[PDB]
DNA sequence: TATAATGGGAGCTGTCACGGATGCA
DNA sequence: TGCATCCGTGAGTAAAG
C-alpha cells in the first residue's frame, strides 16, 4: 500500500539513523563500515540471498557473517543499541522501496 | 482512525477477533495491537505539596489518611471556611475541588484545599483580609478522585480543627504531535526533569519534561493490530 | 541531486486436419 | 471408462525478389 505522510517520514528517518548507526558501529569496531552494511543486510534479508560483493576485501558467506554478528552481539549494551538501530534502518529501506515501487511504473511508461 | 477520535483501546494491549477497536474499528484478527503516530500526548505530571483546612470539630470524621471519593466531613449546617493569612488569592481549580494560595509581596504565605463540597467564594488575584470567607462548604464534602491525601496532622482549637494535609496528585497537560514528530517514550512511562517526549526536526519543537510525570499517548493516526 | 508527482496498452480474427494432452461429466 | 475441448504444428519444387 501507499504511504501515508508520516509513515513516509518514519521510515526516511530510520534509514537516515541506521546508517549514522553503521557509521558508529565502525567507529567502535574499527570495522569496516561496508562489511558491517553487509552483514546487517544479509541478517534483515535472510540467508536466501548471501552473496561475495564486489567492493568487500572478504568473500561474504555465512560462515564470516556469523562471526561479525557475533562480534557484534558482544557489545556492551550503550553499544549494542545501534546494531539493533542499522536492523531497523535496513527494514525500512525495505519497506521504503516497496512502497514507492508504483512511481517508477508511471514516469517509465512515458519512455 | 477518522480525525480527532481517540482509542478505546490501549497501547501494547492484546485484542481478540471482532473486538471492536475504535468507535469505527473492528480488529479483524487477534493479537498485540500497536499505536501508529499518536498525535497528542497527555503528560501526569505529579504534585507532592501541603495544604491546609479548618473544619467543626463536630462535623469532622476523624482517619490518618484519605483516599480519593472518601467523605472528610458531614455538616449540618452551611459552614464558611475563613482566610487565616492576607494576601492575593491564586486560585487552582483542578478537575473537581481546588487549591488556594495566598501570597502577601509575592511569596506564598497559605496554601489551602477546598474538596468537593466547598465553593469557593473568590476570583484569581482578589485580594482578602484575615477572616473572610473563603468558601462555603454545604452538607457532606469528600476528597476528588484526582487527588489523595497521604497524611493527615490535625491540631484543635476551639469548636474547630485545622487540618494540614500531605496531599499526592497529578495534573494533565496536552502536547499536539505534528507529522514531522516521532515520539520517543513508551506509553507509561516516567520522565524526569529535562526528559525528551516527542523529537521533532529542529530543537525549538522539541517536548521535554518540565517535570516528572507519566506520559499517556490518544489519538493515533492508525492501529496496527499483530 | 530536492514543489509534487505512486497500477499499461494493444489487440485484429475467412483454413484445417491431425494428433496428442487436459477436462469434465 | 467414455467423450468434448484446447494447443501445437505442419501445409510442393526450381526461378527472381
Amino acid at each position: 500500500p501507499l504511504l501515508t505522510l508520516e509513515e513516509e517520514v518514519e521510515l526516511a528517518r530510520k534509514v537516515e539513523e541506521g546508517m549514522e548507526a553503521i557509521k558508529k558501529l565502525s567507529e567502535i569496531t574499527g570495522l569496516d563500515p561496508d562489511l558491517i552494511r553487509e552483514v546487517v543486510r544479509a541478517k534483515i534479508l535472510g540467508s536466501a540471498r548471501v552473496r561475495h560483493i564486489p567492493g568487500l576485501k572478504e568473500t561474504l558467506d555465512p560462515k564470516t557473517v556469523e562471526e561479525i554478528d557475533q562480534k557484534l552481539k558482544s557489545l556492551p549494551k550503550e553499544h549494542k543499541r545501534y546494531l539493533h538501530i542499522a536492523r531497523e534502518g535496513e527494514a525500512a529501506r525495505q519497506h521504503l522501496i516497496e512502497a514507492n515501487l508504483r512511481l517508477v511504473v508511471s514516469i517509465a511508461k512515458k519512455y | 482512525l477518522p480525525p480527532g477520535v481517540d482509542a478505546l483501546v490501549k497501547d501494547g494491549e492484546e485484542v481478540v477477533k471482532g473486538q471492536e477497536l475504535a468507535p469505527g474499528v473492528v480488529s479483524r484478527l487477534d493479537g498485540v495491537a500497536l499505536y501508529r503516530f499518536p498525535r497528542r500526548v497527555r503528560v501526569e505530571y505529579v504534585k507532592k505539596e501541603r495544604a491546609g483546612l479548618r473544619l467543626p470539630l463536630a462535623a469532622w470524621v476523624e482517619k490518618e489518611a484519605y483516599k480519593p471519593g472518601e467523605i472528610l466531613a458531614e455538616l449540618p449546617e452551611p459552614y464558611l471556611f475563613r482566610a487565616e493569612e492576607e494576601g492575593v488569592v491564586e486560585l487552582k481549580e483542578l478537575e473537581e475541588g481546588a487549591f488556594l494560595v495566598l501570597r502577601r509581596e509575592d511569596e506564598p504565605v497559605a496554601t489551602y484545599f477546598l474538596p468537593v463540597g466547598m465553593t469557593p467564594l473568590v476570583v484569581h488575584g482578589e485580594i482578602v483580609e484575615k477572616g473572610q470567607p473563603l468558601a462555603e462548604a454545604k452538607g457532606l464534602l469528600r476528597m476528588p478522585r484526582q487527588v489523595r491525601a497521604a497524611q493527615v496532622e490535625a491540631e484543635e482549637e476551639g469548636e474547630t480543627v485545622y487540618l494540614t494535609l500531605f496531599l499526592e496528585w497529578t495534573e494533565p497537560k496536552d502536547y499536539r504531535v505534528q507529522p514531522h514528530m516521532n515520539v520517543v517514550v513508551p506509553e507509561g512511562a516516567r520522565v524526569e526533569a529535562g526528559d525528551k517526549i516527542v523529537a521533532a526536526i529542529d530543537p525549538e519543537e522539541e517536548v521535554i519534561a518540565e517535570a516528572e510525570g507519566v506520559v499517556h499517548l490518544h489519538e493515533p493516526a492508525s492501529i496496527l493490530v499483530v
